[PDB]
């Protein structure tokens, strides 16, 4: 779907979940 | 253990 | 999930619970990939060594859940299955190679704050993100320890492990259709899937487009969160041509 992978309560509102940054920091 | 689900889903 | 934490509300809106009708119980995790298709592990549906071979009418999927055991009125949606599709080369005899299955729902599920599909990776996102040390996220309602059960959906972030280390951790033959993840004994941090988590998703958030992609399916592990062992995951991208073929045809 065109809208896949974008969570209504997070990405769609520009809110970050508590641990997603841990993932980002590993993508080195 | 699990709460019963509505009967409509079991028919 | 061992050594995870409680999920936030709406954190994993693609998470699906595979639920046995009778007796009413959790069978496996799964994931929502469109309004009518759910992805899981083949061994959740078919595993002859354990006399497991479910038919559509045996099962339900529960979508939008947070609580493990509660009926989440006005939030979760419960769907019946139209058809199960098992990968034709799923190897239940040996090592769970190609541990993947699709379930088509009888009716489309309505999306909501709690229900939303995950993306499947393209070749480039897979090549970029499936690298040792890069972390993904595993979610499920499985046991909290190998040897108990969570109130709500659990989450843990785990690093992908180098293939030689995966292979050297086990006597099972590891294939290109699998990858492994978890911390090493020396890394201090811990975590794994466990009983009841299988079939659920291993996801990564692309730093390129800020979307969540399902890179793996929780497939198998020898114990849960054992030192020197790793969890094994079905390599979704490697099997994506089959997924597309099923969805295109049916
Ligand atoms: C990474 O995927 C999984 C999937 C399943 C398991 C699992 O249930 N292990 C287990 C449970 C009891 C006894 C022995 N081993 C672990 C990781
Ligand atoms: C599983 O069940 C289906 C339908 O009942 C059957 O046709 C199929 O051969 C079974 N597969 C195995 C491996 O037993
Ligand atoms: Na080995
Ligand atoms: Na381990």
């Amino acid at each position: 779907e065109a809208d896949c992978g974008l969570r209504p309560l997070f990405e769609k509102k520009s809110l970050e979940d508590k641990t997603e940054r841990e993932l980002l920091e590993s993508y080195i | 253990d699990f709460e019963e689900i509505p009967e409509e889903y079991l028919q | 999930i061992v050594e995870g934490s409680d999920a936030e509300i709406g954190m994993s809106p693609w998470q699906v619970m595979l639920f046995r009708k009778s007796p009413q119980e959790l069978l496996c995790g799964a994931s929502l990939i469109s309004d009518r298709w759910v992805l899981t592990a083949a061994h959740c549906l078919l595993y002859p060594p354990w006399d497991k071979n479910f038919t559509e009418n045996d099962l339900l999927v529960r979508i939008g859940k947070h609580s493990r055991t509660r009926y989440e009125r006005n939030i979760e949606k419960i769907s019946m299955l139209e058809k199960i599709y098992i990968h034709p080369r799923y190897n239940w005899r040996e090592n769970l190679d190609r541990d993947i299955a699709l379930m088509k729902l009888k009716k489309p599920v309505a999306f909501s704050d709690y229900i939303h599909p995950v993306c499947l990776p393209d070749r480039e996102t897979a090549a970029s993100l499936l690298q040792a040390g890069y972390k993904g996220r595993v979610t499920g309602w499985g046991n909290l320890k190998e040897t108990g059960q969570p109130s709500v959906l659990q989450v843990v972030n785990l690093p992908i492990v180098e293939r030689p280390v995966c292979k050297d951790s086990t006597r099972i033959r590891i294939t290109d259709n699998m990858f492994c993840a978890g911390y090493k004994p020396d890394e201090g941090k811990r975590g794994d899937a466990c009983e009841g988590d299988s079939g659920g998703p291993f996801v990564m958030k692309s730093p390129f487009n800020n979307r969540w992609y399902q890179m793996g399916i929780v497939s198998w592990g020898e114990g849960c969160d054992r030192d020197g062992k790793y969890g094994f995951y079905t390599h979704v991208f490697r099997l994506k041509k089959w997924i597309q073929k099923v969805i295109d045809q049916f």
